Order: C-alpha cells, then sequence, then structure tokens
C-alpha cells in the first residue's frame, strides 16, 4: 500500500496538504488540530523533498469540501499516515497548508542579475547546448532530446548558475552532473514526454542570484492566455548563435485547441505539450533556449509551466514554440526524487 | 603553473614548467590541441594524422560540422571502431539524431543536403546546417512545406 494508501499531495496555489483516502477513492485535506511541525516534516519527506522544510500553518478552508483526514495521537509510534482517519468536520475550523521549500521569489532586452535565479546553462564540451531550471538544491529540469542516446553519460554535462554572460562561464567552474534521468515514455521521433532530470553531484547554494522555481500544484486554473516570460541564451536575430547575454521575452500562452489547428501544427501537439507565442511576433524562444524554463506569476509566486521542446521559425510567429507540460510530469518528478533518497 | 590563460579571446595552457603546451595534452581527462606555430587553441576543421575533428577553442566538438568535403558526424569516443573522442567516423545510409537535430548521411559518410528521398519519405535538409526541417510550416525556395517532427514532409497538395 505504497502506491496509493500512502500518497500525499500539496494542492492549489495555497499549498493545502492532502492525503489520499483509499476507502472513498478521493483526495482529502487534513485538519489543523493536533498538528505540529514534525508531521509537516514527515509529509514533506514522504513527498521526496528529504530535509527541505519551509513553513506550515493553518488557513481558513476555501475549497468548500466538507471532509478531513483527522490525525491521531494515541495510536503509538506508528506510520504518520496510519493515523490520518476520516471525520465529518473538526472544531479547529482550519486546514493545513505546508510549504516544503522556499521558491518562486526573484529580485524586482537583457535580464539583470538576480531576476531569473533559477536559470542554468548546460555545457557539453565547453559550449552552451541546453538550458535548465532549478527545482531543488540538487535537481535541474530539462528536455529529453538534450540528453538522448549519443550524449547520455553524466560526464559529458556541466551546469552554470547565477552567471549571466556566456563569456564568463569558464571551464572547470560549472557543476558536474552525477546522473541523467530521461522519461521512459520519451519517443525520439514525436519527442512526446520530452523532459529529463539531471541530478547534480553537489547541492546548489541558494542566494539572491540562485533560487528555486516552484512546481505547478494541482488545481491552478491557467487562464486561456496567460502572461508568461521566457528566458535563456539564444539569438533574437535569426541565422544566429548562442547570445552573449541572457535575455527575457514576454510570451502569451496559446490554447491547445488553437495551437493544433491546421494553420499552426495540425495535431502535432499532444496532451503533455504547451504552446506560448507572442502576437505580432517580434518575440519567442530560439536555439540555446531549448531546455529552458517557461514561467508565470500567479498569486505572487513564480510557477514553472514547462520547458522548451521545438518550434518552426522562432520569432517568425504563426509558427510558435512548444514546451513540455511540467504539471503532467510532476508526479514522476516526485517519484524520481523519492527513490533517489 | 598548471592553469589556463585567456588573452584577447585566445586560449593557452601552461604546464608545471611555466611553458605553454602545444599539441595533444590531457587536461582534466580531456584532450586539447594547440597550434604548433602560435600555441593558440585550435579552431575549425583540422585534419590530423588521418583523423578529422572540428575544434572550438581547442576542444573537439560533438555533432555535425562542415569541412572541406562537407558535413561529418563527429561523434563521442568509442562510438565506432575505437574512434577517439570527437573523431570523425564512418556513418553511411542511416539517420543521425542529435539535440533534436535529424541528420541523414549518404554512402560516403557525408550528410546530404537539400531535397532527399529515403525509404519513400521525402526530406529537406538546410544547406547551411544540414538540419532536417521539422515540425511546422517552412518557407523553402519561396514556397510552403509542412514537415512532421520526425522531419518527413507532409504533402498537403
Amino acid at each position: 500500500g505504497e502506491d496509493e494508501n500512502r500518497c500525499v499531495r500539496l494542492y492549489g496555489p495555497n499549498f493545502i496538504l492532502q492525503v489520499y483516502s483509499s476507502q472513498r477513492k478521493s483526495w482529502h485535506p487534513v485538519c489543523q488540530d493536533d498538528w505540529n511541525e514534525n508531521y509537516g516534516r514527515a509529509a514533506c519527506r514522504d513527498m521526496g523533498y528529504k530535509n527541505n522544510f519551509y513553513s506550515s500553518q493553518g488557513i481558513v478552508d476555501d475549497s468548500g469540501s466538507t471532509s478531513f483526514m483527522k490525525l491521531n495521537t494515541s495510536a503509538g509510534n506508528v506510520d504518520i499516515y496510519k493515523k490520518l482517519y476520516h471525520s465529518d468536520a473538526c472544531s479547529s475550523k482550519a486546514v493545513v497548508s505546508l510549504r516544503c521549500i522556499a521558491c518562486g521569489v526573484n529580485l524586482n532586452e537583457s535580464a539583470l542579475p538576480g531576476a531569473w535565479p533559477w536559470q542554468v546553462s548546460l555545457h557539453v564540451q565547453n559550449v552552451h547546448v541546453c538550458g535548465g531550471s532549478i527545482i531543488t538544491p540538487e535537481w535541474i529540469v530539462t528536455a529529453a532530446h538534450c540528453v538522448e542516446k549519443p550524449l547520455n553519460n553524466p560526464w559529458h554535462w556541466t551546469a552554470f548558475a547565477g552567471i549571466l554572460r556566456q563569456s564568463f562561464m569558464f571551464y572547470g567552474a560549472g557543476y558536474q552532473v552525477e546522473k541523467v534521468i530521461s522519461h521512459p515514455n520519451y519517443d525520439s521521433k514525436t519527442k512526446n514526454n520530452d523532459i529529463a532530470l539531471m541530478k547534480l553531484q553537489k547541492p546548489l547554494t541558494f542566494n539572491d542570484l540562485v533560487k528555486p522555481v516552484c512546481l505547478p500544484n494541482p488545481g491552478m486554473m491557467l487562464q486561456p492566455e496567460q502572461l508568461c516570460w521566457i528566458s535563456g541564451w539564444g539569438a533574437t536575430e535569426e541565422k544566429g548563435k548562442t547570445s552573449e547575454v541572457l535575455n527575457a521575452a514576454k510570451v502569451l500562452l496559446i490554447e491547445t485547441q488553437r495551437c493544433n489547428s491546421r494553420y499552426v501544427y495540425d495535431n502535432l501537439i499532444t496532451p503533455a505539450m504547451i504552446c506560448a507565442g507572442f502576437l505580432q511576433g517580434n518575440v519567442d524562444s530560439c536555439q540555446g533556449d531549448s531546455g529552458g524554463p517557461l514561467v508565470t506569476s500567479k498569486n505572487n509566486i513564480w510557477w514553472l509551466i514547462g520547458d522548451t521542446s521545438w518550434g518552426s521559425g522562432c520569432a517568425k510567429a504563426y509558427r510558435p514554440g512548444v514546451y513540455g507540460n511540467v504539471m503532467v510530469f510532476t508526479d514522476w518528478i516526485y517519484r524520481q526524487m523519492r527513490a533517489d533518497g | 603553473q598548471n592553469k589556463f590563460l585567456i588573452f584577447n579571446e585566445d586560449v593557452y595552457y601552461f604546464d608545471s614548467s611555466s611553458k605553454a603546451v602545444t599539441g595533444w595534452r590531457t587536461i582534466d581527462d580531456h584532450r586539447f590541441y594547440f597550434e604548433p606555430n602560435t600555441g593558440i587553441g585550435a579552431n575549425g576543421y583540422k585534419t590530423l594524422d588521418g583523423k578529422n575533428f572540428y575544434f572550438r577553442n581547442g576542444l573537439p566538438q560533438f555533432g555535425v560540422f562542415k569541412g572541406p568535403d562537407g558535413f561529418e558526424y563527429f561523434a563521442p569516443a568509442n562510438t565506432h571502431n575505437n574512434n577517439e573522442e570527437g573523431q570523425s567516423i564512418t556513418y553511411q545510409n542511416k539517420f543521425l539524431v542529435f539535440l533534436g537535430n535529424r541528420y541523414y548521411f549518404d554512402s560516403s559518410s557525408k550528410a546530404v543536403t537539400g531535397w532527399q528521398t529515403i525509404n519513400g519519405n521525402t526530406y529537406y535538409f538546410m544547406p547551411d546546417t544540414a538540419i532536417a526541417a521539422a515540425g511546422g510550416f517552412f518557407t523553402i525556395d519561396g514556397a510552403i512545406y509542412f514537415f512532421g517532427i520526425d522531419g518527413v514532409k507532409q504533402p498537403g497538395i
């Protein structure tokens, strides 16, 4: 009962802790009574975050559902999720909110230092090949086509964080990647499920210039056309190369029913893919921004939407770019972090 | 002693004798090549002792890069017949996929360009990169052509 009756999930933009109820086949929140920091740490560790704990507090219930996995005290030194049991309603009038890692905060054309602390550059043979996105001190998200077949040893890659100038990414100064994990479903032709995990050999030290980017929690309600941003080293000019500077471009999401139209991609886009162009063109991703982060701001937190997959003109819009859906893979990401622990 | 040197975009390396090194040298389990005449880091296609590479700042690169005869699959070490790291290798009549780039090589181990037909599938390869167009409408020869992300063309009449 470890692939069901022991699964916890944070929910919503407010980080509402939940526990699965096999008896009723549902996700339920947890009442705040009897709860302390220790059970918050246990719920974080179970979720693959290991020792990362940020804050837990009670928040007035807003989802509206009337049911709770109430905790026990006299059960003994047993599994934490051996205790959580159902109840009609607690008297504390508060549900638990649990943040396992501080993320999604940045300092307030080219991008200034500390504006995208979660951006990294990946160096195969001293040359910028793919970007990335920090999610924890020792895990970076990128694409599967970056690390496929010929290039798949962790000994080929190296990461640079907090440095803005490609000229300033010296040899022997990056972070060595100690493992490369590609999604098993990844299909080299359709590039479906194009996401890879690249575990660094040493943890990243977080400061004003280096910081994580939060993962998409379930139930985010992305509006039809958000206002995202795209970052990475590329070339705004076509027929270009890896830009000397890190840039950033406002991009607008595109509905999958429009991006799969026959003027755009005629069903090329699968459920695990996301489009984000910009009307009037003049802005999109580009080479060297493949494997880079697409992020948005909702409820005061920078969220990770996806990572770059492919395009057909790259600032020649009416053929916009495509990114993988981080939300869909988040459970596999959690599993991979959990097993490695 | 025992560190690199960047000077006006030139790259050098000095050994324990404070003398710039030339030729093959294994630094941190990587091989660089420096010009015998000037000692600068190597750059561009450079045939050496029957083994062809494509250097950038003295470090052989992986992938497809144009040479005197055309493009070649410069591949990692021990990819084919105990080839050195980045050495050009024989790659005939089969596709190459690399960082999402789909190359096709002919019988001579050179990447084809322009229109091609392989196993009944019509392709196009950018002349300046040999990268096979793929994944959306492309403007080629002043027309419109749609290629699936495998790179295969879509007729569309």
